[PDB]
C-alpha cells in the first residue's frame, strides 16, 4: 500500500 | 514470471482492446514510461483543486500500466485517453469530475470512434448529482467502471460507486479474499459488481521510465475489469451494457471468496465473483444476475424495487428480510416492463426485493396471478419463477402458495428453452439447492418453518428460515 | 420542488461552491440565463458570483461559486431541479 492511494 | 493477478483473470482455458479506446480519470501520469509510451495519449484536460513530481504521477501512471501496459498490463493492445482530474496529494472534485466526464461525451460527439471505456479510479461521499451524470453517460452508451472505495465499507455510501449503470469493482488478494489493512480495505455490499486482483499489483511506476512498484487498491481492481471489458468490447464490439455486466459475471470466478470477511447484513448483498478474462471455449446462452434492491426502510406500506436493464426480462422475483417480518413479493408492470416489487410487514425494519434478470431475446413473458384461495397458479408456455404476496399480519409449470396469500407465476413464451424444478428440504438456518451445471437457476422460492426469504446465488437456490424446501427453477437452450 | 443536498461526510464538503443542476429538458441557452439571472439577483442583494462552468451534454446546469446565504434564491430560479454543494474525490 501507498500513500498515493488515499487513504492507504 | 506472470505477475499473480494476470495469472488470477486467466480462465482455465484460452489462447486487446484496439477497436476499443479506454479513458482514464485520475492524477497527471508520466506518459513516457516504457510500459504505455505510444499508448496512453495525454489529452490536457485539467481540472483539479490547489494543494493543502513522482508523487504526482504515481496513481495515474501505475494504473494506466495495469489497464495497457505491455508487460504487466492486462488489455496490453488498448489504447488510452487520459484527462487530469486529481492534483498532486491525490484530491479531485465532485464538480471537475463531472466536467471530465462531459469533457469525454463531447469529445466523443465531435470525432465518433467506437465502444468507450471510463476507468473512474476514485471515490467520494454518496453524490446525487455524480451518479446522475454517470448514469446519463451510460446511457448514452459508454460503459463506466469505478473503484468500490477503500474504506472497508458499504459502497453504497460512495459515489461513483454507488451510482446505477457503472461497474463499481472491490478488490481480492492473491488469496482470493477481500482485502483488509486494519479498519480500511475493500468496500463491499449491493453496489459492488464483482471483485478483482486489488493487492499487491505490479505495474509502471513513474519514479523512473523503466521502473515497476506493486500498489494496491479498489483502483486496481477497476483497472483489471476496464482491461477484462476492453478485451470483450474488442471481440464484441455490438455489446449493450447489461449484455457485458452478464459475461463479466458470468465468466468471474465464483464462491472463492469467505463471506465472513463481510460485515454479517452485507453478506447475502455482495456478490462472490473474481473477474477472469472469458475462456478459448467461447452458440446462445441463457444468462441470468440477481439484481437486489435498496432496502425499502421501516414504514408499514414501504416497497423494495429491482428492475431489470431495458433488454433484459424480469423472469423471477424473491424477497427477503433480517427480521422474517415480510408480507412478501409480487412483479408488476411499470412503463410496460416487469419489475419486482417487494413489501414489508407492519413493525418490520424493511426489506429487500431481488430479481432474476435474464438475456432471453424472442420471449413473451407474461404473470399469472392468483388472489387468496391452498392457493394455487400455474402457466395455461415455461414457469421461470414463482412469487407470493400477502396483506396480512401473519400466516409441473405450477405454483402454490399460503391459502392466504396471492401467488404469482412468470409465464415464458421461449420455444427453445427447457426448465425443470428442483427441490430440496430439510429439518435450519438455511436450505440450499443448486442447478445441474450447463443450466441457469431462473427462479428460487421457499414451499410454503418460518422463512426470512429466498435468493438466487449464482446457480444456487439459497432459503432463509429461522421442514423447510427450497426449490429452484432452472432452464437452458 | 427544488432541492439541496452536500455531502454527508462533513470533512470532504467544499463550501462555498455550488453545482446548479435544472431540468433534463433544459436547452444550454436556458442555462446560461438562469445563471446570468442568478448572478444579477445576488448583484442586488449584494454577493459576489463566479460562474465557473455551464454545464451541457450530460446534465444541464452551472458551476457557481457563491455564498450559500444565496440559496434559497438560488432554488427559487426556473429550471432548477436541485443543487448540490462541491465536494472532494480521491485516488482509490
Amino acid at each position: 500500500f501507498v500513500p498515493t492511494t488515499f487513504a492507504c | 514470471s506472470i505477475p499473480w493477478n494476470l495469472e488470477r483473470i486467466t480462465p482455465p482455458r484460452y489462447r486487446g482492446g484496439s477497436l476499443v479506446e479506454v479513458y482514464l480519470l485520475d492524477t497527471s501520469i508520466q506518459s513516457d514510461h516504457r510500459e504505455i509510451e505510444g499508448r496512453v495519449m495525454v489529452t490536457d484536460f485539467e481540472n483539479v483543486p490547489e494543494e493543502d513530481a513522482s508523487k504526482c504521477d504515481s496513481h495515474g501512471t501505475h494504473l494506466a500500466g495495469v489497464v495497457s501496459g505491455r508487460d504487466a498490463g492486462v488489455a496490453k493492445g488498448a489504447s488510452m485517453r487520459s484527462l487530469r482530474v486529481l492534483n498532486c496529494q491525490g484530491k479531485g472534485t465532485v464538480s471537475g469530475t463531472l466536467i471530465g466526464l462531459e469533457f469525454i461525451r463531447k469529445s466523443q460527439l465531435v470525432q465518433p470512434v467506437g465502444p468507450l471505456v471510463v476507468l473512474l479510479p476514485l471515490a467520494g461521499g454518496y453524490s446525487r448529482v455524480l451518479n446522475a451524470a454517470c448514469q446519463r453517460l451510460a446511457r448514452a452508451g459508454v460503459v463506466l467502471v469505478t473503484a468500490a472505495g477503500n474504506f472497508r465499507d458499504d459502497a453504497c455510501l460512495y459515489s461513483p460507486a454507488s451510482a446505477p449503470e457503472v461497474i463499481t469493482v472491490g478488490a481480492t488478494n492473491a488469496q482470493d479474499q477481500p482485502v483488509t489493512l486494519g479498519t480500511l480495505g475493500t468496500n463491499f455490499g449491493r453496489c459492488v459488481d464483482l471483485f478483482a486482483p486489488g493487492e499487491d499489483i505490479i505495474g509502471a511506476s513513474s519514479d523512473c521510465s523503466t521502473c515497476f512498484v506493486s500498489q494496491s487498491g479498489t483502483s486496481q481492481a477497476a483497472a483489471h475489469v476496464a482491461g477484462i471489458a476492453a478485451m470483450m468490447l474488442s471481440a464484441e464490439p455490438e455489446l449493450t451494457l447489461a449484455e457485458l455486466r452478464q459475461r463479466l459475471i458470468h465468466f468471474s470466478a465464483k464462491d472463492v471468496i469467505n463471506e465472513a470477511w463481510f460485515p454479517e447484513d452485507q453478506r447475502v448483498l455482495t456478490p462472490n465473483l473474481v473477474a477472469a478474462l472469458p475462456p478459448s471455449t467461447h452458440g446462445w446462452q441463457l444468462f441470468c444476475r440477481t439484481v437486489w434492491s435498496a432496502h425499502s426502510g421501516p414504514t408499514r406500506m414501504a416497497t423494495a424495487i429491482a428492475r431489470c436493464a431495458p433488454d433484459e426480462e424480469l423472469l423471477s422475483c424473491s424477497s427477503f428480510s433480517r427480521s422474517g417480518k415480510r408480507r412478501g413479493e409480487r412483479m408488476e408492470a411499470q412503463g410496460g416492463k416487469l419489475v419486482c416489487r417487494a413489501h414489508n410487514a407492519f413493525g418490520g425494519e424493511g426489506v429487500y426485493a431481488i430479481a432474476r434478470c435474464c438475456l432471453l431475446p424472442q420471449a413473451n413473458c407474461s404473470v399469472h396471478t392468483a388472489p387468496p384461495a391452498g392457493t394455487r397458479v400455474h402457466c395455461h408456455h415455461v414457469l421461470t419463477g414463482c412469487s407470493s404476496h400477502w396483506e396480512v399480519e401473519d400466516l409441473p409449470n405450477q405454483c402454490v402458495g399460503h391459502r392466504e396469500a396471492s401467488i404469482h407465476a412468470s409465464c415464458c413464451h421461449a420455444p427453445g428453452l427447457e426448465c425443470k424444478v428442483k427441490e430440496h428440504g430439510i429439518p435450519q438456518e438455511q436450505v440450499t439447492v443448486a442447478c445441474e451445471e450447463g443450466w441457469t437457476l431462473t427462479g428460487c422460492s421457499a414451499l410454503p418453518s418460518h422463512v426470512l426469504g429466498a435468493y438466487a446465488v449464482d446457480n444456487t437456490c439459497v432459503v432463509r428460515s429461522r421442514a423447510v424446501t427450497a426449490v429452484a427453477i432452472c432452464c437452458r437452450s | 420542488t427544488a432541492t439541496f443536498h452536500r455531502c454527508a461526510k462533513d470533512p470532504w464538503r467544499l463550501p462555498g461552491t455550488y453545482v446548479v443542476v435544472l431540468k433534463e429538458e433544459t436547452h444550454l441557452s436556458q442555462s446560461e440565463r438562469t445563471a446570468r439571472r442568478l448572478q444579477a439577483q445576488a448583484a442586488r442583494r449584494g454577493y459576489l458570483t463566479k460562474i465557473l462552468h455551464v454545464f451541457h451534454g450530460l446534465l444541464p446546469g452551472f458551476l457557481v461559486k457563491m455564498s450559500g446565504d444565496l440559496l434559497e434564491l438560488a432554488l427559487k430560479l426556473p429550471h432548477v431541479d436541485y443543487i448540490e454543494e462541491d465536494s472532494s474525490v480521491f485516488a482509490q
